[PDB]
């Protein structure tokens, strides 16, 4: 599991006060269990939160992950990117 | 209208000087500026007044000499995307002209490269520029290498060119090489440059046959755009050159097609232009066999050389060539020569040339060119020459004269609307329709010729199905279109190869009967009546149908006035309709591919003729009729299932048609010799192993009318609720089952009601028996190695269980039991909430019918003001229920309610969690909506945890809803939905969850099982208590699995867990336990999982296992 | 030897069997020229399936280009390629059928439909026997949605014997921002059904997302998407193009991939996904291919192959790798008790090895599964065809041509019938 697992940096655009976190999610995760992670983390509501996932090899871009049904590798998301959470 | 995207052209060629380096941005801006261009291909006429400053924004980029090349060639592109759009013709005439705007030109073409084949663009237009430098009215000789040498070898290397550039040289040449002071110096050059290209090069190579066809055009060409007198001396020795080539005889189109083009062109030379060398002779010879060619493009090319040729030769020419032309009509020809023939004649006649001499011979063929379609195969031959003879009858408006056309317009009228709308191609109606409109609006001596305009313009002749009983009829209202059109009908399209065409006759036929019932009944039904003796398959079922519908349409003349059905047909005719039985019976003609044809046509007939009242009672044709009806409804399975469904719907017509006619001894009464074998026959054969009998015998029996149904109701009953039943024998017998609701809810809605008489129609003795049957098969969930193909014998049972409670509330209401209602009610709701999209589509229809039929109001109706406000009136038409998200969020309110819960509930956790993915997306989400508005309210939630509870007890050890239920359980225990129990330890709710789940996942095989529990177990652990602890020791269970795959789900599932619940494990422990499930191989021999598993346990305070 | 009669139409037709035939020529070893230049006998044994033998050992190509509009014709002229195509093999008008099923199918591109059965017969005269014509067209537009129809409703009834092969390639509004798509889309797969035994399902929005997402290019133009295209075209014409113990026709090969008549769309792959200009980074073998070919992120369709049955599963790897070294790891992932076992991956699969690696690659493989989740290509198109269809919008140009709200609803209930049936058969038992 330790070749599976990605090291993903948490960003708070709308909230720069906060810092930048960090935290070794399994690949084969959907997004699901992410939004009930940060509900549960951040106290935000399942619903008002929409993720997005930004590589550091497409700086000045960001996709948004709708589809909760989905893991994190059909995203093409690999080590070393970032997170940017908002609500 | 015009064009409205000009205001974003000007913005992208302001950015051709920016995105001119760039690959994407140079892409998307070429892309974008084709797809602003494309819009208007119909209109190319819209972009003129916008062709002027489009030009400047582009050619001065090339015009700069402090530019680069990418520059040029983005430029040059968008030059030929706008020639390609408007046209180089009309886009030409814009380009520089000047003397000073030439050496620019020339010296820009010469710094290309043939070889650079993405550049094509740059060299294709470039050479075109040059054209119109070459139209200035001064003399190369005073700009100066010489000018013309240059632009000759420019010309002579580009015409070998395999790119598109070979095209631009055509034009190029043809306008320098036609000059005064070019025609005396290159002309010469380039014609023994072309005649040795002709005679070295072969049509067996690639680069051989590209210089042909180059040499070829650009001879073409110059013959084309040269001066007569100049071009005349040189006609011969090209002629020969090309006569020696043989081109004829290769194997190439284009080849052929050129070389006709030059051959007329020469030919044309020869002439005079007017209001002949022996060359001429073989030029003729050389353009009438072009008629005959293979390809449809040689021909079209011919015709135009021919009718260009006969106007600048003779009149004793002239009608030879016609003459000649009038040949390839013979007998020994095909369908292209007709084709090509047609076309001379209308390009002949377009310029005026066809005497009235020859109007007997032109005349006498084209009425056989308009309904030419010659079998050659499965399919049939002759649109082509059928659309060339609307030309050719477009062209007489303009060649002869009224006086020379009224003896043939009484055929030429009536052949033009005859073909103008029973035809099969709307584009050969739409070509009639316009050689209609063009003689009526020239000559004017046609028939009514503006009435039959004005119903049959060009916006009329579209739809087919609208031409045979809408068209047909106007024109058959006048006495001049009514005999021929139906002698058409008869003689070609009801004995046509195609099925639609024998059934649109017939229709059409039906009507046109009304109009002229004489000719119908005393010329037309005979020739149908003998036509059945036909040994063509194709005929038989036509004549069948024809003798049906004109059989109709005189029974239902005749009812206008009390009229018997005698009267317009003879007893001699009436003979036929007996004897058509016995000869399809003793020839056989009953098997192979043919025989359900001919079955489905004698059930038509024999519907109509019972449908007409005949004097066929108390005939062996009615027995030979039930003898024939039993037989189809005997052997079934032999039919393909392509055409099953209309064999087992119009059988049972015929029955009942037959049945509520003839099978009646008095008025309320039958004869009861057919009565007590009838019904013993049926229940006899609803007994029959073979599925596909009682498929069609349920139905046959259940199509009864009510006075047959007399008594013998009970038996009837009895005998379809015994094939609704389910036994180990009929497992899969899921068709037979629907058939017997139907004719179930078929006799009930025939007989309709009546009290004090149980065995005539359905009353209060015998309606709970009835609703028990229906509410039994609603319960079938059959999953056999097609599918779940139980669905359809719910569709039935859910239209039996409608028309069924409508017919009480039409004559006694208070028959409907309260406790029945709230259960049909309640199995509506369930089924209306399923996965599938057609069949919950259906469901919610029939609930909504159900729920606003008032009128009168339908009694027992459970929350009747909540159900009326949660599916209003205007929620039913605009509301696509087979559409998941335009359904979910309306049916997902209902769980508010106490009795729509629980079923409800239940039929929605099938779509929760099931297999396809749109649906569960669209659930979840129209479940999160609703459980946001319960999830404050304690009491709700746990009404609904004890709902859920209750549902997966009821349906447990099941794999069609405990799958589903503990895959939704997964998703909302992730959302949070449970969060007010967790705050209280040793919850009852989370401890029978997860006595459940235990014993759901008891020796779980099955790897689709295992997944759900194990999610179930990893998202139970948010539970404090005695909860937290023991589900934790069945992870441990699964972390020493049978499977690897096993081992490493539950430990992903637990390290997971562990990140998103902190306050189960505490901060001392859980670095080992996070470095413990990391550098551990759970997919490894369980000797070395067993040591990892045990230390895992000794660290979560799990006890140790026990084998 | 059997020959197969490749046809293209349409825009975005033409330009994706330009590039499959580039491939299929690189790969094969073919100068642009005409000749040959290859370094590997196996490049000839079945040159004949998709090549005429000219004189002067040449090769002449089959493709028999159609075009309402004279755009992509020209550009196919001068392409890299455009020399080998037989210059009357090329059959064009002047206006296309603008955005109008009723018009390439009716008014318009019936009028260049009898030129075009003239140039498919006479370039079948040559054949010593041919097995099965072959379309190549995107659902979206006139000429490619209405020629094809057309086509192959015309063809059906001189050629009943023959094989029907096509690949639609379904629109997605992230590429296009057309409104008249869905109604194209849905005619189109209406004639796709009752006269179609094989169809080959590429869907615009899968590539959209993958270019956006794996290649993370900045604006995927349809360059990109028709590379991806031809790649798995050229991937799973592999048996009929090169030998191997799976000798499996075009007829056996529909017999045992479409069980049912109507049932015949599947969700063609291909790994390792590439893109344009540099190709070598990372050599993959056999294990991680097989973990790739059965994603959903490789598949060039908008389905996810695990939620749904598996009808009919098959696989065609190329390169080194030996049938038995493949049946070795085809026979430990059908098996729970295996380490690395996948659920997704089914049993009784058919599969394929390879000589001749694609280009730029050493190795690579592809998929050509039927899996129930295609019903979601389906569905997306119901909805868009529905809410459009109430208020009768843009119906007035379809019934000036001709048509008629019968075969709207004729269309509307064959779809509604095919997702019914596809959900059916969806939940069924394995044993
Ligand atoms: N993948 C891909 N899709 C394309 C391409 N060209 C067009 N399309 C798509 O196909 C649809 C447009 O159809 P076209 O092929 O351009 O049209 P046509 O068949 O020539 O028909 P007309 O518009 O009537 O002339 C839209 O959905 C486009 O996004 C292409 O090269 N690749
Ligand atoms: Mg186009």
């Amino acid at each position: 599991l330790k070749n599976q697992l990605l090291t993903l940096k948490i960003k708070y655009p709308h909230q720069l006060d906060q810092k930048v976190l960090e935290k070794q999610l399994p690949g084969s995760m959907t997004i699901q269990k992410v939004k009930g992670l940060l509900s549960r983390l951040l106290k935000v509501p399942v619903s008002d939160l929409l993720l997005s996932y930004e590589s550091p090899k497409k700086p000045g871009r960001e996709i948004e992950l709708e589809n909760d049904l989905k893991s994190l590798q059909f995203y093409s998301v690999e080590n070393g990117d970032c997170l940017l959470v908002r609500w | 209208e015009a064009f409205g995207e000009s205001a974003e052209t000007r913005a992208l060629l302001g950015r051709l000087r920016e995105v001119h380096g760039g690959g994407a941005e140079r892409e998307v801006a070429l892309e974008r500026f084709r797809v602003i261009m494309d819009k208007y291909q119909e209109q190319p006429h819209l972009l003129d007044p916008h062709l002027e400053w489009m030009m400047n924004l582009l050619l001065d980029i090339v015009q700069d000499q402090t530019s680069p090349a990418s520059l040029v060639h983005l430029a040059f592109k968008f030059l030929y995307i706008i020639t390609k759009v408007r046209g180089y013709k009309t886009f030409l005439r814009l380009f520089p002209h000047e003397v000073a705007d030439v050496e620019p030109v020339l010296d820009l073409v010469t710094i290309q490269n043939p070889k650079d084949h993405e550049a094509w663009e740059t060299r294709y237009m470039l050479l075109l520029w040059l054209s119109v430098t070459c139209l200035i009215p001064f003399d190369f000789s005073r700009l100066d290498m010489s000018i013309m040498d240059r632009i000759l070898q420019i010309a002579e290397s580009y015409l070998i060119v395999s790119d598109k550039a070979r095209d631009a040289a055509a034009v190029l040449v043809s306008r320098f090489i036609t000059r005064p002071d070019v025609k005396q110096s290159k002309m010469a050059e380039f014609l023994d440059w072309s005649l040795c290209n002709l005679a070295r090069s072969s049509f067996q190579t690639m680069q051989g046959v590209i210089t042909m066809d180059g040499t070829l055009q650009a001879l073409a060409q110059i013959f084309k755009h040269g001066k007569r007198e100049d071009c005349l001396p040189y006609a011969a020795t090209v002629l020969r050159c090309l006569d020696g080539c043989r081109l004829p005889e290769s194997n190439q189109t284009l080849l052929r097609k050129l070389g006709v083009k030059l051959v007329q062109r020469l030919g044309l030379t020869f002439l005079k232009p007017k209001v002949v060398p022996e060359g001429v002779e073989r030029v003729i010879e050389q353009l009438l066999v072009g008629l005959k060619d293979k390809d449809t493009v040689v021909r079209w090319s011919a015709a135009k050389g021919i009718g260009r040729m006969a106007g600048r030769l003779p009149r004793a020419l002239a009608d030879d060539v016609v003459g000649s032309v009038l040949d390839c009509f013979s007998f020994q020809e095909t369908d292209k020569a007709w084709h090509g023939g047609c076309l001379a004649l209308a390009e002949l006649g377009r310029r005026g040339l066809l005497l009235p001499s020859r109007l007997v011979d032109v005349v006498a063929v084209i009425l056989k060119a308009l309904t030419y379609d010659e079998k050659r195969g499965a399919c049939s031959v002759g649109t082509n020459v059928r659309d060339a003879a609307c030309y050719v009858c477009w062209a007489f408006a303009r060649a002869y004269e009224p006086q020379e056309l009224k003896p043939f317009v009484t055929a030429i009228s009536s052949a033009l609307v005859i073909a103008a709308v029973f035809d099969r191609d709307i584009n050969c109606r739409r070509a009639a329709s316009a050689a209609f409109q063009e003689n009526v609006g020239r000559q004017g001596t046609f028939p009514h010729g503006i009435d039959i305009l004005t119903t049959a313009d060009y916006f009329a002749v579209g739809n087919r199905s609208n031409c045979f009983l809408v068209i047909s009829v106007f024109i058959a209202g006048f006495p001049e279109y009514t005999q021929p059109m139906i002698d058409h009908l008869v003689t070609m399209k009801i004995s046509h190869w195609d099925g639609v065409i024998r059934e649109l006759a017939a229709r059409a036929l039906h009507n046109l009967a009304q109009q002229a019932p004489e000719f119908s009944a005393t010329q037309v039904f005979p020739r149908l009546l003998s036509m059945t003796l036909s040994p063509d398959l194709h005929m038989r079922h036509g004549s069948i149908l024809a003798c049906a519908e004109v059989a109709y349409a005189l029974y239902k003349l005749a009812a206008q006035e009390n009229r018997p059905v005698t009267d317009h047909l003879d007893e001699q005719a009436v003979q036929g309709l007996k004897q058509i039985h016995q000869q399809l019976y003793d020839r056989q003609l009953y098997r192979g591919l043919g025989g359900q044809l001919m079955r489905q046509a004698v059930c038509v007939l024999i519907e109509k003729l019972s449908l007409s009242k005949m004097p066929f009672r108390g005939d062996t044709v009615i027995d030979g009729w039930q003898w024939l009806i039993n037989d189809t409804l005997r052997h079934l399975h032999l039919i393909s299932s392509h055409s099953r469904q209309q064999m087992k719907d119009a059988a049972v017509s015929a029955l009942a048609a037959l049945c509520s006619e003839y099978y009646m001894k008095e008025p309320g009464e039958a004869d009861p010799a057919i009565q007590e074998e009838l019904i013993t026959q049926y229940l006899a054969e609803l007994r029959n192993p073979e599925e596909m009998t009682r498929c069609g015998f349920s139905l046959a029996l259940g199509a009864l009318p009510g006075f047959l149904l007399k008594g013998r109701l009970q038996q009837v009953l009895t005998g379809l609720r015994a094939v609704t039943h389910t036994s180990p024998e009929d497992v899969s017998f899921a068709e037979s089952r629907r058939d017997g609701l139907k004719a179930i809810a078929r006799i009930c809605q025939t007989v309709g009601v009546k009290a004090g008489a149980p065995d005539e129609a359905v009353c209060g003795e015998n309606v709970s028996q009835i609703y028990c049957a229906l509410l039994g098969c609603m319960d079938d969930y059959t999953t056999d190695s097609r599918g779940d193909v139980g669905t359809w014998v719910r569709k039935a049972a859910m239209t039996s269980l409608m028309d069924l409670t409508l017919l009480l509330a039409r004559s006694q209401p208070e028959l409907i039991e309260a406790h029945t209602c709230e259960r049909i009610m309640c199995c509506v709701a369930q089924q209306a909430s399923e996965k599938i999209d057609r069949f919950r589509a259906h469901a919610a229809s029939v609930f909504l019918t159900l729920l606003h039929f008032d009128s009168p109001p339908i009694p027992h109706v459970p929350h009747r003001g909540e159900l009326e406000k949660l599916f209003p009136r205007s929620d039913v038409a605009s509301v696509n229920w087979s559409a998941p998200s335009q359904a979910f969020p309306r049916i997902t309110q209902l769980l508010g309610l106490p009795t729509y819960r629980y079923h409800v509930l239940l039929g929605l956790v099938v779509s929760l969690g099931g297999l396809t993915e749109s649906t569960i997306r669209h659930s979840t989400q129209s479940l999160f909506e609703y459980m946001k508005g319960i999830q404050s309210d304690p009491q709700a939630l746990g009404s609904f945890s004890g709902t859920l509870l209750q549902i997966f007890e009821d349906n447990l050890l099941n794999e069609r809803v405990s799958v589903p239920l503990l895959k939704t359980l997964d998703h909302v225990l992730t959302h949070g939905c449970f969060d007010i129990f967790t705050t209280e330890e040793d919850h009852p709710f989370a401890v029978k969850l997860l006595a459940l789940c235990k014993k759901e996942i008891k020796n779980s095989k099955d790897i689709q099982k295992l997944l759900s529990g194990i999610a179930v177990f990893c998202e139970m652990v948010q539970f404090p208590g005695d909860v937290r602890r023991q589900a934790l020791l069945q992870l441990c269970l699964l972390l020493c699995h049978r499977f690897p795959l096993i081992r490493k789900t539950t430990a992903s599932q637990v390290y997971e867990t562990l990140l998103t619940y902190s306050d189960v494990v505490g901060a001392d422990v859980l670095d080992e336990v996070v470095t413990v499930l990391s550098d551990t191989a759970w997919d490894a021999e369980l000797a070395v999982v067993r040591e990892q598993r045990n230390r895992l346990c000794d660290l979560l305070g799990v006890p140790r296992p026990q084998l | 030897m059997r020959e197969i009669v490749h046809i293209q139409a349409g825009q975005c037709g033409n330009q994706i069997g330009a590039k499959f035939w580039e491939v299929i020529s690189d790969e094969h070893g073919i100068d642009p020229t005409g000749t040959y230049h290859g370094d590997s006998d196996l490049q000839l044994d079945r040159i004949s399936v998709y090549y005429n033998e000219a004189t002067g050992g040449k090769y002449v190509p089959r493709a028999i280009l159609v075009d309402l509009e004279p755009g992509t014709m020209d550009s196919v002229r001068s392409g890299p390629f455009g020399q080998i195509f037989r210059p009357d093999n090329f059959v064009f008008g002047q206006s296309g059928a603008g955005n109008n099923w009723a018009k390439g199918h009716y008014t318009e591109g019936a009028e260049l439909v009898d030129s075009v059965l003239d140039v498919v017969r006479k370039e079948a005269e040559s054949c010593d026997c041919l097995q099965g014509f072959q379309l190549t067209h995107s659902l979206g537009g006139g000429t490619g949605s209405g020629m094809g129809t057309l086509l192959i409703s015309k063809i059906r009834e001189e050629y009943p014997d023959r094989i029907m092969n096509t690949f639609s390639v379904v629109p997605s509004p992230k590429v296009s921002d057309t409104v008249v798509e869905p109604y194209n889309a849905t005619l189109s797969v209406h004639q796709l059904v009752e006269n179609t035994d094989e169809t080959y399902c590429i869907d615009n929005e899968a590539l959209y997302d993958i270019c956006f997402r794996t290649l993370k290019l900045t604006t995927p133009t349809y360059g990109d998407l028709n590379h991806l295209v031809s790649a798995t075209m050229s991937g799973v014409t592999t048996c009929l193009r090169f030998p191997g113990q799976l000798n499996a026709d075009l007829r056996k090969l529909a017999v045992n991939m479409v069980p049912f008549p109507r049932l015949h769309f599947f969700m063609p792959g291909f790994a390792p996904l590439t893109s344009r200009g540099s190709q070598q980074y990372r050599a993959l073998t056999v294990p991680e291919l097989t973990q790739q070919v059965f994603d959903a992120k490789n598949m060039m369709a908008a389905c996810d192959p695990r939620h749904g049955r598996y009808l009919t599963v098959a696989a065609v790897f190329r390169g080194r790798m030996s049938m038995k070294e493949v049946d070795e790891q085809m026979l430990n992932v059908q098996n729970k008790n295996s380490s690395y076992f996948v659920e997704w991956i089914p049993n009784n699969v058919k599969t394929a090895v390879c000589d001749i690696p694609p280009r730029g690659l050493k190795m690579a493989v592809t998929f050509i599964g039927n899996s129930t989740a295609i019903q979601e290509l389906f569905k997306r198109i119901s909805e868009q065809f529905t809410a459009m269809f109430r208020r009768k919008a843009f119906l007035h140009w379809y019934t000036g041509e001709g048509m008629d709200e019968m075969e709207f609803t004729e269309a509307e209930s064959n779809m509604n019938d095919l997702v019914s049936e596809y959900q059916q058969y969806q939940d069924a038992t394995a044993e």
